[PDB]
């Protein structure tokens, strides 16, 4: 099962996260729990924004520059990283841009963060056809004294 | 270690002004969203203002218009300009770094800020 995970700014708008105008712990949290004990697999950038491997996971890089990193392993083709990740349940896609469109046709699950916040961004998430897609569970959130934006936490699951 | 250490804090009449300075060693500065905090005694740590970054700015609605937040790569620091302070801005002023989804995040030990009115 491929699994997206996503930060979502007004417009679906989508960065790295130390770019992003927001402090939002509460996601952080969300994100650790989803992800934790999962195969992750990544782009490029992201790779290079997150500046280390998320622990206790196995990190795939997607790429078609390889770097040499040796905690991470390095592949060039969406099919290559899915055979990577081996025969675990859940698979979850972290990004970036390109790397989402290519992994949403395969995916049957998205975890989404709906934050109240305009940014200025030129990548955007993905356009995915919503009668193709079920919201099984949407969470609102205010703003509060550690959180600076409202935000709503989504699961999609396909069908 | 500590790698983060605020400092500027101290006493100020109602509606003067102050400028706290968090320095940064021993990691790359450029590669971390930095904010600052703030929390009275027996009160929660409050989010303030936080630097992208690229240099995207934001401060919370209380200090609006008041309080500035900048950053200088080159001197590893990032600066909370305050103006028209008011007493409900007493408090122990903390700064904080973070890399990223997978940190790491560091926090400063604080400097203490009171407002006399």
């Amino acid at each position: 099962m491929i699994s997206l995970i996503a930060a979502l700014a007004v417009d679906r708008v989508i960065g790295m996260e130390n770019a992003m105008p927001w402090n939002l712990p509460a996601d952080l949290a969300w994100f650790k729990r989803n992800t934790l004990n999962k195969p992750v697999i990544m782009g490029r950038h992201t790779w290079e924004s997150i500046g280390r491997p998320l622990p206790g996971r196995k990190n795939i890089i997607l790429s078609s520059q390889p770097g040499t990193d040796d905690r991470v392993t390095w592949v060039k083709s969406v099919d290559e990283a899915i055979a990577a990740c081996g025969d675990v349940p859940e698979i979850m896609v972290i990004g970036g841009g390109r790397v989402y469109e290519q992994f949403l046709p395969k995916a049957q699950k998205l975890y989404l963060t709906h934050i109240d916040a305009e940014v200025e961004g030129d990548t955007h998430f993905p356009d995915y056809e919503p009668d193709d897609w079920e919201s099984v569970f949407s969470e609102f959130h205010d703003a509060d004294a550690q959180n600076s934006h409202s935000y709503c936490f989504e699961i999609l699951e396909r069908r | 270690q500590v790698q983060l250490q605020e400092s500027g804090g101290g006493l100020v009449q109602a509606g003067g002004s102050l400028r706290l300075s968090c320095k940064a060693s021993g990691i790359i500065f450029s590669v971390y969203k930095m904010t600052w905090y703030r929390q009275a005694p027996g009160k929660e740590r409050e989010l303030v203002a936080l630097i992208t970054t690229n240099n995207n700015t934001m401060t919370v609605d209380s200090v609006k218009g008041r309080f500035t937040i900048s950053r200088d790569n080159v001197q590893n620091t990032v600066y909370l300009e305050m103006n028209n302070l008011k007493p409900e801005d007493t408090a122990v002023y903390y700064c904080n770094a973070n890399r990223g989804l997978a940190g790491p995040a560091y926090w400063g030990q604080g400097t203490q800020v009171t407002v006399s009115s």
